[PDB]
């Protein structure tokens, strides 16, 4: 894009970025404009007499390059950019900061046969990298990496305990536990931002499946009470009180 | 060239993982030990001079995760609701998935009621009659399957692929 031929492509992206300020911030409107812009610039990469040209993979990389450049510029305007998203982030952070202190694998129906003794530490850490990145793709990759790590660790546990291959019954509870333990900041806003701004053609397949798992994890976690983690009413509230004290 | 999202629904131990592993990998735990997980699979099938690419989504079957399931079955073209023929509570639960799928999604979904571990005789607790009758009255079909012996595993997916609107 620093090439003298790319001149007007650069002017086209820059004028999108500045003409994005002109309208009052609105998530559902904004993300429509961004995807339309992505679709159009995508089309303009492949159709360009100069670019005909690149392999499919290379064209896909330019799409991600475009996504990263544009979203980095638009980040503060579009990320956690209203009161209800800020409130929801804080509620989720608050709930997890307490629950992580007393939650155990049996609370979520994780069987001792699928125990990991690091408590899937590496997966926790992959998830926490989420606020190291601004591009939706790089945020999503942290999520996908977390999921791939969990899956490989579940596979090892079934090898060691001569069990059947793990499914969603194994994976989801472990993703929930791992998310509670990692408590990544602005998890609500991060998921919404990926869902809204990831190149739409790419939030598909296995990526979409694991993304749906983490959205469902968020939802479960938001709604944790005594019954949903199999603790007595009085035991749960007592656990929450000690958690607030530390 | 025909993409279809297929959800697997059923409670833990019913045989969700076993069914799809048989279908996808031609493997069963007793004969071939583990290699990959089974929560997600893409699988292609040939039907009457065509092709169906199944995207297969597994769901967590425990009760505490029940209210999350609509997120998984949203927009599915199809669902296999699995129960274990040796476990009556699994069948009660399979029936609830069917009513929910009828209430809360999605009119042209192809639902298949799978009655699994059919190879198991002494322990059988759910009659083919109850399962068949139930399916017949609720617009879906019942198939007895066995992941262990491979009986009706390939067939149940073909039979879903056959019915795709
Ligand atoms: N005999 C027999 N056993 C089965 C069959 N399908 C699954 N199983 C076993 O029943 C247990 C639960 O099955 P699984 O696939 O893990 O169920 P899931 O929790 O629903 O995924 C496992 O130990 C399987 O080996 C079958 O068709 N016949």
């Amino acid at each position: 894009m620093r090439k003298p031929s790319a001149g007007d492509f650069v002017k086209s992206i820059k004028s999108f970025i500045v003409s994005f300020s002109n309208n009052a911030p609105d998530p559902e409107k904004d993300c429509a404009m961004v995807q339309e812009f992505f679709s159009k610039m995508e089309a303009a990469f492949r159709a360009h007499p100069l670019w005909s040209g690149c392999s499919e993979e290379e064209l896909d990389s330019a799409g991600d390059g475009l996504e990263k450049y544009v979203m980095t510029k638009l980040f503060t305007r579009v990320f956690a950019s209203n009161t209800e998203e800020v409130i929801a982030d804080e509620k989720l952070f608050q709930k997890m900061s307490l629950v992580q202190q007393f939650i155990s694998p049996e609370n979520l129906d994780i069987q001792p046969t699928f125990q990991n003794e690091s408590s899937w530490l590496l997966a926790q850490k992959e998830l926490q990298k989420i606020n190291m990145y601004k591009a939706p793709r790089d945020k999503l990759v942290c999520i996908l990496n977390c999921c791939k790590v969990i899956n490989n660790l579940l596979l090892n546990a079934s090898i060691a305990s001569n069990e059947n291959a793990p499914g969603a019954d194994e994976f989801l509870p472990v993703l929930i536990y791992v998310t509670i333990k990692a408590n990544p900041p602005q998890l609500h806003s991060n998921l919404l931002y990926i869902q809204r701004y990831r190149r739409e053609s790419k939030l598909v397949g296995e990526a979409a499946y694991f993304f749906t798992n983490i959205l469902s994890a968020e939802s479960f976690i938001s709604n944790i009470d005594a019954k949903s983690i199999s603790l007595d009413e009085a035991e749960f509230e007592k656990n929450m009180e000690s958690a607030r004290a530390r | 060239s025909i993409n279809a999202k297929l959800v697997l629904l059923g409670d833990v131990g019913a045989g969700k993982s076993s069914l799809v592993l048989r279908f996808v990998k031609d493997q069963f735990v007793e004969f071939q030990e583990s290699t990959i997980g089974a929560a997600f699979f893409s699988q292609t099938l040939a039907v009457n001079d065509a092709t169906v690419k199944f995207e297969i989504w597994d769901t967590a079957g425990q009760e505490r995760y029940h209210s999350l399931a609509p997120m998984y079955y949203r927009g599915a073209a199809a669902a296999i609701i699995v129960f274990d023929v040796t476990n009556q509570a699994s069948f009660e639960r399979a029936k609830k998935w069917v009513q929910e799928l009828q209430a809360q999604g999605n009119p042209n979904m192809v639902m298949a009621l799978a009655g699994n571990k059919s190879d198991l005789l002494d322990a059988r607790k759910v009659t083919a009659e109850d399962a068949q009758t139930y399916a017949q009255e609720n617009g879906l079909f019942f198939m007895e399957t066995s992941a262990k012996t491979a009986t009706n595993v390939k067939e149940i997916f073909y039979e879903i692929a056959r019915r795709l609107p």
